[PDB]
C-alpha cells in the first residue's frame, strides 16, 4: 500500500484528482486503486482502443493492415506528425494505427475512426465487449478539451483497465492481433518521461499515454519484469496547473513506487 | 541579446521539446523549435534537447563554436557559421545534404518540415523535400530577397518589401495579398496560413478554420516580431507576446520584458532579456 500513498501524494503535489488502478494480468485481479470508478478524459489514449476495434475488422475479415489510405489537406488537424508527411503517398491501415499509438497523430486516430463509421461506433465496439462505462463521442483534436464534469470522451480506471485486459489477453482478437496490439503500445514513443523513466533494465512496458487541455494528463501500460508482462496500471489525471514536467514527474514516482515494492 | 531566462509553452511537450534545459535558461540569444526537438545558440555554441532519434541532437563537432544562426525543421537541425551551412539529422529527403553554393556566403538560414532553405546574396537556394513544390524557388525568389522562412508544405521570402510564396496553396496560404506587396519586413509560414509583418502590422491569410488569421487587434500596429508554428501564431509587441489561432495565449509570463521570440511546429518560446 506504499503506492496508495503515493498517489494521494500525487494529488496533493498537482492539486488535482489522480485515479489509479493495478490488475494482475492474469487473474484479473484488482491489486491496488484510487478513485477507481470516478470518469477521466481518455486523451489519446483511446487509440489504442480504436486500433483494437480496427483490428477485430481486420480478424473478422472486413479490413486489410495493408489497405492504403489516401486523404487530403482537409483531413489534417494538429499534433499529427506522420499523417502530415503522408499527404501524396498516403498511409496503410497498419502505419495508422503505428502513428496514432506510437506518436499519438491525432489524424491518424480521425482516418481509423472513420474506417469503423465514428466515434458512436467505437462506442458501440466497447458496449459489445462488455465496457459500458467507456465512450468516445467527438474527434480529434476536440476531445481532448477535458471541461470539468463533462463525461463526453471519458472512461474509468477500472473501465479502461478491464477493457485493456480483455483485448490483450482475451478472445476477443487473435492471438496475431493481440500481439499486433502490444507490439504497437511496446513501440510508444512519447511515454518516456512516465512509467518508462522508473523502469529498470529488462523490464517489459507496453503503453499508450495522453494529454490533453485543463491540465488533463494520462497513461495505460501492461508491465513486468523479465521482458514480460504481469500486471495492467492506469493511471489518468486531470485539473491541475502544474506543468506537464511536473505532471509526467508525479506519474513517474508513482511508477517507482510500483516497481520498488513491486 | 542575451537571455537571462527562456519560456516555453504550447502543446503536449510530448517529446521533451518543451523544456528547455538549465544550461540553455541564459546567455542564449537564439532558439530554433523542431518538431521533437529544441536547439539553443550560446556563446556561438549549439545546444539542444528532446528526442534524438533521426540524430537531430547529435551535434557535428563544427557547431561547438562559432555559429551564428540556427534553424529547426521535422527531423534535421541547421546551424550558419561565417556564411557555411551545416546540417544533421534526418535525411531521408536529402534535407541534410548542403549544395556547394550553401557553403559559403550564405548570410541567413530556414527550416521547412523536410527542408532547408538558405539566403546568400540575394538568392534563395533549396533543397530537400519537393512534393509539395516547396523547394523549386520561383524565379523572382532568385534575386533581391532579403528575409525568407520554411513552412511545412511552404517556404516564403521578402524582396523589395514584397512577398514571394510558394508550395501548396490548398487553402490560400500562398496567394499573397495586395496590402504584402510592399513595404513588408518579415514572412513566417505557417501549416495552412502565412504570415507578414508590416511596419508594425500583422497581415495574415490562408486557413482560417482554427482562427489562424484573425490577427488580435493590437498586433495591428508596434509589432517588431512574429513567428509561426503549424497551427498558431506569435507576435512581439514592446516586450509583451500575443498569439493566437488554436485557442493558444499568452501566460503572464511572456507579457513582458521579452527580446525576442521562436515557434516551433506546438511549442512557442521567448527569451527574455
Ligand atoms: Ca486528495
Ligand atoms: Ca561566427
Ligand atoms: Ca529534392
Ligand atoms: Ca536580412
Ligand atoms: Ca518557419
Amino acid at each position: 500500500p506504499e503506492t496508495l500513498v503515493k498517489v494521494k501524494d500525487a494529488e496533493d503535489q498537482l492539486g488535482a484528482r489522480v485515479g489509479y488502478i493495478e490488475l494482475d494480468l492474469n487473474s484479473g485481479k484488482i491489486l491496488e486503486s484510487f478513485r477507481p470508478e470516478e470518469r477521466f478524459p481518455m486523451m489519446s489514449t483511446f487509440k489504442v482502443l480504436l486500433c483494437g476495434a480496427v483490428l477485430s475488422r481486420v480478424d473478422a475479415g472486413q479490413e486489410q493492415l495493408g489497405r492504403r489510405i489516401h486523404y487530403s489537406q482537409n483531413d489534417l488537424v494538429e499534433y499529427s506528425p506522420v499523417t502530415e508527411k503522408h499527404l501524396t503517398d498516403g498511409m496503410t491501415v497498419r502505419e495508422l494505427c503505428s502513428a496514432a499509438i506510437t506518436m499519438s497523430d491525432n489524424t491518424a486516430a480521425n482516418l481509423l475512426l472513420t474506417t469503423i463509421g465514428g466515434p458512436k461506433e467505437l462506442t458501440a465496439f466497447l458496449h459489445n465487449m462488455g465496457d459500458h462505462v467507456t465512450r468516445l463521442d467527438r474527434w480529434e483534436p476536440e476531445l481532448n478539451e477535458a471541461i470539468p464534469n463533462d463525461e463526453r470522451d471519458t472512461t474509468m480506471p477500472v473501465a479502461m483497465a478491464t477493457t485493456l485486459r480483455k483485448l490483450l489477453t482475451g478472445e476477443l482478437l487473435t492471438l496475431a492481433s493481440r500481439q499486433q496490439l502490444i507490439d504497437w503500445m511496446e513501440a510508444d514513443k512519447v511515454a518516456g518521461p512516465l512509467l518508462r523513466s522508473a523502469l529498470p533494465a529488462g523490464w517489459f512496458i507496453a503503453d499508450k499515454s495522453g494529454a490533453g487541455e485543463r491540465g488533463s494528463r494520462g497513461i495505460i501500460a501492461a508491465l513486468g519484469p523479465d521482458g514480460k508482462p504481469s500486471r495492467i496500471v492506469v493511471i489518468y489525471t486531470t485539473g491541475s496547473q502544474a506543468t506537464m514536467d511536473e505532471r509526467n514527474r508525479q506519474i513517474a514516482e508513482i511508477g517507482a513506487s510500483l516497481i520498488k515494492h513491486w | 541579446v542575451a537571455a537571462t531566462s527562456v519560456v516555453a509553452w504550447g502543446g503536449n511537450n510530448d517529446w521533451g521539446e518543451a523544456t528547455v534545459p538549465a544550461e540553455a535558461q541564459s546567455g542564449v540569444d537564439a532558439i530554433a523549435g523542431g518538431y521533437f526537438h529544441g536547439l539553443a545558440l550560446k556563446g556561438g555554441k549549439v545546444l539542444g534537447w528532446g528526442a534524438n532519434l533521426n540524430g537531430q541532437l547529435t551535434m557535428p563537432a563544427a557547431t561547438q563554436s562559432g555559429v551564428d544562426a540556427i534553424a529547426a525543421g521535422n527531423y534535421h537541425s541547421l546551424a550558419l557559421k561565417d556564411g557555411e551551412v551545416i546540417a544533421w539529422g534526418g535525411n531521408e529527403d536529402g534535407q541534410t545534404t548542403v549544395p556547394a553554393e550553401a557553403r559559403s556566403g550564405v548570410d541567413a538560414i530556414a527550416a521547412g518540415a523536410w527542408a532547408s532553405y538558405a539566403l546568400k546574396d540575394g538568392k534563395v537556394i533549396a533543397w530537400g523535400d519537393d512534393s509539395d513544390g516547396q523547394t523549386t524557388v520561383p524565379a523572382e525568389a532568385q534575386s533581391g530577397v532579403t528575409a525568407l522562412d520554411g513552412g511545412v508544405y511552404t517556404a516564403l521570402a521578402v524582396k523589395n518589401g514584397g512577398v514571394i510564396a510558394w508550395g501548396d496553396n490548398y487553402f490560400g496560404q500562398t496567394t499573397v495579398p495586395a496590402e504584402a506587396q510592399s513595404g513588408v519586413d518579415d514572412v513566417a509560414g505557417g501549416i495552412f496560413h502565412s504570415l507578414a509583418l508590416k511596419d508594425g502590422k500583422v497581415i495574415a491569410w490562408g486557413d482560417n478554420r482554427y482562427k489562424q488569421t484573425t490577427v488580435p487587434t493590437e498586433a495591428l500596429s508596434g509589432v517588431s516580431a512574429i513567428a509561426s508554428g503549424e497551427w498558431y501564431s506569435l507576435a512581439l509587441k514592446n516586450g509583451k507576446v500575443i498569439a493566437w489561432g488554436s485557442s493558444r495565449t499568452a501566460p503572464s509570463s511572456v507579457q513582458s520584458g521579452v527580446s525576442s521570440i521562436e515557434a516551433g511546429p506546438n511549442a512557442a518560446y521567448a527569451l527574455k532579456g
